[PDB]
């Protein structure tokens, strides 16, 4: 069984920060490209970043690309996002999963594999 | 979908046959302190003596050493003359009749118009009786090529010599304790260079090289082939206590514009043949091994038989090797005679000659100059070399210098280093 | 982490040890040891010249625009990348070899002539 | 389609057989065979480390920045590649080699500080 | 102005002479001349393989991704560019150099990877 937990913030200002965690388990972590999908409230979903398996290669959807640092800790088994300068627009349920790239040695992804259940980020 | 993606630095190699250089402590390389053993886990590898390169540049790096040693030495050509040969005037045993004779000769000397009259003690089989003239032998070797006198510097100690691997090139050792020479080896390891070999030049009993780990292994090309000779290693040593119990007087004249000839000038005390001691337990405990192991090879229900050599020269019918720098010749009868069917010591006698060959040649010859006192030298018996004729008879063998050197080497391969390969990936240019 | 290894781990994993091997390619009585080394050097320098050849120089891992003809090995990326060892791989492949290598030189050549007409 | 056998043809027709030649440039009694060998090695060596200095290495067709005075050869680019052979080339541009040489390594000296004033 | 002629100027104005000294590195009695030979090369080619190790192959100027740890050398950058030559500095920074060399290797392997999985 895989299993991907997010352990996010709540509710914050617009103009702040916030940072999201997501611990892994049930799967070598170090095996896997991670992503962050959003989902706003009353639509639908929205790929906002990627992380290869060893950490080296980010890549961010142009909205928030000089606004968040999406990285990694094989260690630790765990995925994390930092968010600065919230947007009310960035109110959403983020969610952590696994897939949407591969190492090139590996079988091709780009889909994802696994989902967690989602941090609810409320920016007022 | 996919693509040829291009490495280099790939750890893959191929059997290769390359030139290897030696390192030591008439020199080469200094001793490398760490070989730097590294494990390869997971590799298996074929291996193969016997078929091994290594073994033949051994050989001949030490024949070409030996050589290069008499280069500087004194050519003694002034010495091929009729001799006069009587017995010697002292107290010989029956062991001793006879094997020693008094002989003189005219020598020259510093001056081409001086001559000088020499007289000094030669072994029975360094002399042959012809000249039939108004003197009695002549020298063994002045029939053949002229003999050189050995430096009385130049000691003939094995040092150990390690062969090291160039650039491009590594060695694989076989860590398995049962290999029996050939086939896969489990557990292979890399490293740089061999740990150092003796040169230990002896016949049908090895001398001071290494033991078998565990169990008695017995090694040959194709063992129901009785062409092929069997190595036998022990995986405990038998020790060999030799002796030559005549206390010499050693002498010297000029023969030439400095060059010093050496020979006995007489013997102190009684004469009395040389020999070695083997302990006799432990000596019938060596044999109930190899038997053993032999048997695994052979019938089981079976007998196995032991004897001597049934023929060929001393070279090779008699155990060789260099006590303290005199060549021993001994008789190991009294080793191999017995018969195995489903504080005692063993003396060997041995005899001493002086003007020796070596090496299998017919060109080259040398004079040992005697030794000074009394020689007493300790080895171990590390191995032996068998051949084979129910029951099933072994005989001594190993008049081929090759197979010594085989049983040291046996767990080396050489292989060549090819880095650059090719396999599918999905990334694309 | 020493001089092969890896050589008995997966394709994988031995990629990462690439200069470890790199490093190791380069260092009458006496003449056997000189032409030990000038010989070592000329195998050195035909790898070289060979990956100059096709475009693949000062790199260890050079991606190019050559296809794997399925002819030469059928197996997926989780056999030959996960399982083989590059001691298992290179038996497999072993035959077709000049015929890759080939390929990879004539790829270069246009290459090289493409790009010299789009600087144009 | 061997070594050398374009020497006779066109350098426009020649230029696509440099692989072919590249090939050919690598592989007391026995001395003078050692000497042969070695020379090999340099002569080589030499010419990668100048197509190294001009930022030339790991290619056989180098485009550079330097113009071509036309005081050195004022032939036209349908005669210099249509109807000369590369052995009648070297001939007609042997003396002015020294001078150009210098100034291709000059250029390169100056792409180099220029490209590292940039990445700041 | 000719080989090492820089030697006793300032680092920031020696790093303009690069090329002379780069072209003076290539080219039994009378043995020991082919062993002078053959060392010249060996140690050319091992200078050449470190350089293609660190992803510097090909240029005598090459920016890496590694950074300065103050504790190898806490000079400003006008202290060792204009101030000091590199007989000097080199003495300055001799123990921290194999430091500094196994960082540059590791920083060229993590530069191979990402690269090829881009090219995915
Ligand atoms: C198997 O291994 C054993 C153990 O190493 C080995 O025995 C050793 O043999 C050497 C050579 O005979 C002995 O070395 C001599 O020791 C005496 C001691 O009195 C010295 O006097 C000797 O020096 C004189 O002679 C030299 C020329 O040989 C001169 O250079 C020197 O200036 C002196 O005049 C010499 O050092 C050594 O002592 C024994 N070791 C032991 C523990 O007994 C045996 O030979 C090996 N077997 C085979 C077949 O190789
Ligand atoms: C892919 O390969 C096939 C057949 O492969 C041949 O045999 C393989 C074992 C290996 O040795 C390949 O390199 C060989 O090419 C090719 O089909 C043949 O191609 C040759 C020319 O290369 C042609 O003469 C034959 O008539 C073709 N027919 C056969 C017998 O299959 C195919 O063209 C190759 N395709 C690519 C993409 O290169
Ligand atoms: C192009 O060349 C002309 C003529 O230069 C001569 O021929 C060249 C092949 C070379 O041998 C030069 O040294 C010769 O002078 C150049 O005109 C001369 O340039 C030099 C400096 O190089 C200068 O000293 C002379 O006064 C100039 N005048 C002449 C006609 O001799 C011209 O500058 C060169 N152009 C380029 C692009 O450098
Ligand atoms: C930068 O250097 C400091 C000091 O490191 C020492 O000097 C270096 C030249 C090298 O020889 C180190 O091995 C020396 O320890 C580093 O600080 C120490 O680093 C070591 C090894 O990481 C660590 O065990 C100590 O705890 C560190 N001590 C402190 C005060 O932090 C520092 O890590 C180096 N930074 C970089 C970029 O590597
Ligand atoms: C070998 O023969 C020589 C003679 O050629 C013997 O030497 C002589 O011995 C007698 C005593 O018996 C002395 O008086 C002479 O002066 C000695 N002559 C010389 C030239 O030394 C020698 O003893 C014999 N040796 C042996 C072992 O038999
Ligand atoms: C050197 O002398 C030896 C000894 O006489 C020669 O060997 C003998 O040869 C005859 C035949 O001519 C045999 O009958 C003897 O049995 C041999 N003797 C021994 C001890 O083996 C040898 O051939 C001669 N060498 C040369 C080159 O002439
Ligand atoms: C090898 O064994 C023999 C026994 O066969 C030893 O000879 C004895 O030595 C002692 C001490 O000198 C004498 O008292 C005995 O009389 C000798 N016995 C016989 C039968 O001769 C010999 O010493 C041993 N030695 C070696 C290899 O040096
Ligand atoms: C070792 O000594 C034995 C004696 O115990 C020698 O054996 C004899 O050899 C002759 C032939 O020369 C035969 O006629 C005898 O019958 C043999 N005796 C025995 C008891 O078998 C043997 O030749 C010697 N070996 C060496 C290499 O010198
Ligand atoms: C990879 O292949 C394994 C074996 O299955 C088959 O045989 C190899 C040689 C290929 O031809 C492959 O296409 C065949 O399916 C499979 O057990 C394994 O599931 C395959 N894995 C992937 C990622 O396809
Ligand atoms: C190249 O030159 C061709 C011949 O031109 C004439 O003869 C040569 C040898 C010179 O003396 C030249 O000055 C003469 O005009 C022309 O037919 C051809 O069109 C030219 N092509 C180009 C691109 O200039
Ligand atoms: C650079 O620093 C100079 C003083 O150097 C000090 O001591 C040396 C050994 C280094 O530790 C250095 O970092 C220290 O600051 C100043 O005199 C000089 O003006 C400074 N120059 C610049 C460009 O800031
Ligand atoms: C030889 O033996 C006899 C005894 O039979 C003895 O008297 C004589 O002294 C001995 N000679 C020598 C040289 O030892
Ligand atoms: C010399 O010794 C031999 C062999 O032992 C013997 O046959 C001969 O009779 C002896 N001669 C003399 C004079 O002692
Ligand atoms: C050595 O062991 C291999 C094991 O595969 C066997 O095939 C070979 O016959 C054995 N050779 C001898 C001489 O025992
Ligand atoms: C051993 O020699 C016999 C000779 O009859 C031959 O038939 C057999 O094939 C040989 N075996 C090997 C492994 O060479
Ligand atoms: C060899 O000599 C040693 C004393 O140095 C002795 O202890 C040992 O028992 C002897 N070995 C044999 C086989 O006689
Ligand atoms: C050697 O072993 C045999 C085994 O048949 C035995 O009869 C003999 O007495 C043993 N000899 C010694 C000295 O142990
Ligand atoms: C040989 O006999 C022993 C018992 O002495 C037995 O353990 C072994 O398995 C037998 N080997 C063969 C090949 O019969
Ligand atoms: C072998 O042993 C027997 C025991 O009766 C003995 O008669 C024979 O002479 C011995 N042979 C050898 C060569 O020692
Ligand atoms: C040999 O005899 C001489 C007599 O002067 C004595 O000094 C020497 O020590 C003796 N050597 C041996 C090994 O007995
Ligand atoms: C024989 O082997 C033993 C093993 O303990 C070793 O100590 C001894 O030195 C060896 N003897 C010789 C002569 O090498
Ligand atoms: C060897 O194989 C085992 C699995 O049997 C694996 O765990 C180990 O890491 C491998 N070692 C190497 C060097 O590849
Ligand atoms: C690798 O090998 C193991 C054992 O043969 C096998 O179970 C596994 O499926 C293989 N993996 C692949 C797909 O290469
Ligand atoms: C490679 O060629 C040899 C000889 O033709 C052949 O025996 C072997 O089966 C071939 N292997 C492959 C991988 O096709
Ligand atoms: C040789 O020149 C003729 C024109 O005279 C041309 O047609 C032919 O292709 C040329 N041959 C080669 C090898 O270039
Ligand atoms: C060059 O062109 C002329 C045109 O008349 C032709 O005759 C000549 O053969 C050509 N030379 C070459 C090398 O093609
Ligand atoms: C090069 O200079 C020499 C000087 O002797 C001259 O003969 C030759 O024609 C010149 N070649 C040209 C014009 O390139
Ligand atoms: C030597 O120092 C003086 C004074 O700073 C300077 O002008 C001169 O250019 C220096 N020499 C060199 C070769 O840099
Ligand atoms: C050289 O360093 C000293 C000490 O920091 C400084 O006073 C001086 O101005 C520096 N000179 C130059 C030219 O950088
Ligand atoms: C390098 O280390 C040695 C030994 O500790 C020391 O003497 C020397 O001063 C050090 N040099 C540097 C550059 O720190």
């Amino acid at each position: 069984e895989v299993q991907l937990v997010e352990t996010g913030g709540g509710l914050v200002q617009p103009g702040g920060s916030l940072k999201l965690s997501c611990r892994a388990s049930g799967y070598t972590f170090s095996s896997f490209a991670m992503s962050w999908v959003r989902q706003a409230p009353g639509k639908g979903l929205e790929w906002v970043s990627l992380i290869n398996d060893r950490g080296g290669l980010t890549f961010y959807v142009d909205s928030v690309k000089g606004r968040f640092t999406i990285s990694r800790d094989n260690s630790k088994n765990t995925l994390s996002l930092q968010m600065h300068s919230l947007r009310d627009g960035d109110t959403a349920v983020y969610y952590c999963a696994t897939g949407g790239m591969s190492s090139a040695l590996q079988s091709s992804k780009y889909y994802f594999d696994f989902w967690g259940q989602g941090a609810l980020v409320t920016v007022s | 979908n996919l693509w040829v993606t291009v490495y280099y630095g790939v750890p893959v190699w191929k059997d290769a046959e390359t030139t290897l250089f030696c390192a030591s402590d008439h020199a080469c390389v200094p001793t490398d302190p760490n070989p730097q053993e590294i494990h390869l886990e997971n590799v298996t590898e074929e291996f193969n003596m016997w078929k091994n390169n290594m073994v033949e540049q051994m050989h001949e790096d030490i024949i070409s050493l030996w050589d290069q040693s008499l280069k500087p030495c004194v050519k003694l050509t002034p010495l091929c003359v009729t001799l006069q040969c009587t017995n010697v005037t002292n107290n010989i045993t029956d062991d001793m009749r006879g094997e020693l004779k008094n002989c003189s000769f005219n020598a020259t000397t510093e001056l081409r118009n001086k001559r000088q009259k020499v007289y000094s003690l030669f072994y029975r089989l360094d002399i042959v009786p012809m000249v039939d003239l108004w003197t009695n032998y002549r020298l063994i070797n002045c029939n053949t090529s002229a003999i050189t006198q050995a430096c009385p510097k130049v000691s003939f100690e094995p040092i150990p010599i390690h062969y090291c691997a160039p650039a491009g090139f590594a060695i694989l050792k076989c860590k398995d304790k049962k290999f029996n020479g050939t086939g896969p080896c489990p557990s292979v390891s890399t490293v740089q260079c061999t740990h150092g070999i003796k040169p230990v030049v002896s016949t049908q009993l090895l001398l001071n090289g290494s033991l078998a780990e565990e169990e008695v292994i017995i090694r040959s090309e194709n063992i129901t082939n009785n062409a092929k000779n069997i190595l036998v290693q022990l995986n405990t040593p038998v020790q060999i206590n030799c002796t030559r119990p005549n206390n010499n007087t050693v002498k010297s004249i000029r023969i030439g514009p400095g060059q010093a000839f050496y020979y006995t000038g007489d013997i102190i005390g009684d004469i009395r043949q040389a020999h070695c001691n083997v302990s006799k337990a432990t000596w019938n405990e060596t044999l109930g091994k190899v038997v053993k192991q032999l048997r695994k090879h052979f019938g089981n229900n079976t007998i196995i038989r032991f004897a001597q050599s049934s023929g060929g020269d001393l070279e090779v019918t008699t155990h060789s090797f260099n006590c303290g720098g005199e060549f021993f010749y001994c008789n190991t009868s009294g080793l191999f005679n017995s018969t195995w069917i489903s504080n005692d010591s063993i003396t060997l006698p041995c005899r001493i000659k002086q003007i020796i060959n070596m090496w299998q040649r017919i060109g080259q010859a040398m004079y040992a100059p005697p030794i000074q006192g009394v020689i007493r030298c300790v080895s171990n018996i590390t191995g032996l070399i068998l051949t084979r004729d129910t029951t099933e008879t072994f005989r001594p063998g190993g008049g081929d210098m090759r197979d010594n050197w085989r049983s040291e080497l046996y767990k080396y391969k050489v292989v060549k280093i090819e880095p650059l390969g090719v396999a599918p990936t999905r990334c694309k240019r | 982490l020493g001089f092969l290894g890896a050589a008995g781990s997966t394709m994988g994993a031995a990629s990462m040890t690439l200069t470890v091997q790199a490093r190791n390619l380069l260092s009458h009585w006496g003449i056997k040891q000189l032409q030990a080394r000038v010989l070592a050097v000329e195998h050195y320098l035909r790898d070289q010249q060979l990956l100059g050849i096709w475009g693949c120089s000062g790199k260890l891992i050079c991606c190019t625009n050559v296809p794997w003809n399925s002819s030469w090995s059928n197996r997926n990326l989780s056999e030959i990348w996960d399982n083989m060892t590059w001691l298992q791989w290179d038996k497999e492949i072993s035959n077709y070899t000049q015929i890759i290598y080939g390929l990879l030189e004539e790829s270069q050549n246009q290459q090289e002539k493409n790009e010299q007409d789009l600087l144009a």
